[PDB]
């Protein structure tokens, strides 16, 4: 199996000034292969955390990036799926279904991870895979404050990923497993 | 998704 962590939106430190202590409990080195990243680390603070879990550290630009140097959106392989990433503020309005499904034409990828909404996601539309990690830290977005910490790990074999959700609800860490096949 | 149990595998699981 290859673990894929999918983050961003952390919002380190101007919203938020760590991730959950229960979350940095789980997240040790030695277990992930790759990072996905949406973006809205702003520093290299959070750079250099996500290099401490894994080496393949992949970040698109947030708005709110100081690291002008990341690209605006990237396309992976990952065993054999096809995977898109850009942070999703270019989604208007946001997190519109069509839009989204309109970027996954345009990128021609089997999963598209995006971030933005500071609110997770992870389904199925018209045979391709959706995933939104939310924002890790929960910070506020720019709508609301109630927002879950979380994110997600992607584990790819072959033609089967399931994707394992991760959020900070309760006080505790609950988790939820979810399961797409390439056609 | 679906939530999972106490005996339910996830990879950061501690081991």
């Amino acid at each position: 199996h290859m673990l894929v962590l999918v983050l961003g939106d952390l919002h380190i430190p101007h919203r938020c000034n760590s991730l959950p202590a229960k979350f940095k409990k789980l997240l040790v080195p030695g277990k992930i292969q790759h990072i996905l990243c949406t973006g809205n680390l702003c520093t290299k603070e959070s750079y250099d955390y996500l290099k401490t879990l894994a080496g393949d550290v992949h970040i698109v630009r947030g708005d709110f990036d100081e690291n002008l140097n990341y690209p605006e959106q990237k396309v992976v392989t990952v065993g054999q799926f096809k995977i898109g990433l850009i942070h999703g503020h270019q989604v208007i309005p946001w997190g519109d279904m069509a839009s989204l499904a309109l970027l996954q034409r345009q990128f021609d990828v089997d999963i598209l991870i995006s971030g933005h909404t500071h609110k997770f996601e992870a389904f199925e539309h018209e045979n391709k895979f959706y995933i939104n990690p939310g924002s890790a830290t929960g910070a506020y977005n720019a709508l609301e404050t109630n927002i879950i910490p979380s994110f997600v790990l992607m584990d790819i074999q072959a033609s089967t990923v399931v994707t394992y959700v991760y959020q900070l609800i309760g006080d505790d860490v609950k988790v939820e497993r979810i399961e797409y096949k390439k056609p | 998704a679906v939530p999972l149990e106490f005996g339910d595998y996830h990879p950061l699981k501690p081991i």
